């Protein structure tokens, strides 16, 4: 849907 | 805390942190690869300050990180990431701050770090990476 | 225990697995989907009887996993994962097993869990995840 | 190689 590319994210850890 | 994210890169050169051993973790900014050239991230800083300063200087490209790890727990109030420990292929770079509260850990086996985002007050409250091969 | 390793798919329809309240993760497989149909994965068995079946049926695709959570500990001397956490877009399924020991998480903020690898003797001993955009 | 790759993160439980 767009031009901005994407990358795989894992977390948040913290709270 | 204040939010920031700085996107992904392709690869982390050196991770400059701070944390107190009475307290957690203050501050964070990464001197990321972009394509063979060094890119030095935002400063992300607490609130307050008087916090001890920690310089990881990796041997970009052949040294990596294969696992981060760190507790949680709260500190006047608020919960925080209250340590975290850096381990390359080469060596493990802390436990820095206090290794107190509820553990976390990413392990990867396969791919990079290659970013960070999180929020940050008076301590580090929370934090996600962006993996790419 | 004996080492497992699907391999990586497009996607997750199904996770069938067996727990004990008073032990750990037994038998764990998954229906993946490949391209649209669907990939029964091999059932990967504990050596011993006695747990609790479950079956998690996704409403693939538009319900995908963002969180596996669980617990690891001693059962018998052995490290092995005690408990398990699926928590989807649409609902959670678990805890499974036993929730005491040391937390882990894998939160997702952005991909997919397309796939996974371990090793299962009496328990589930280990396990990784695959991920993909 | 001719064997595509996947980001792999683990493993939890016994190291």
């Amino acid at each position: 849907q767009s031009g901005i590319s994407q990358t795989v994210i894992v977390g948040p850890w913290g709270a | 805390g204040k939010a920031f994210d700085d996107g992904a890169f392709t690869g982390i050169r050196e991770i400059n942190l701070s944390y107190n051993k009475e307290t957690a973790i203050g501050d964070f900014q990464v001197v990321y690869d972009l394509n063979g050239s060094p890119y030095v991230g935002q400063n992300h800083k607490s609130f307050i300050t008087g916090f001890t300063p920690v310089k990881i200087s990796l041997d970009f490209p052949s040294e990596y990180i294969m696992e981060v790890s760190g507790y949680t727990g709260n500190v006047s109030g608020y919960v925080v990431v209250r340590s975290l420990t850096f381990k390359t292929n080469k060596k493990t770079y802390g436990p820095y701050g206090v290794t107190s509260g509820t553990p976390f850990n990413l392990p990867i086996e396969n791919g990079l770090i290659v970013g960070f985002k999180g929020s940050i007050g008076y301590w580090l409250d929370y934090f996600s990476m962006y993996l790419s091969l």
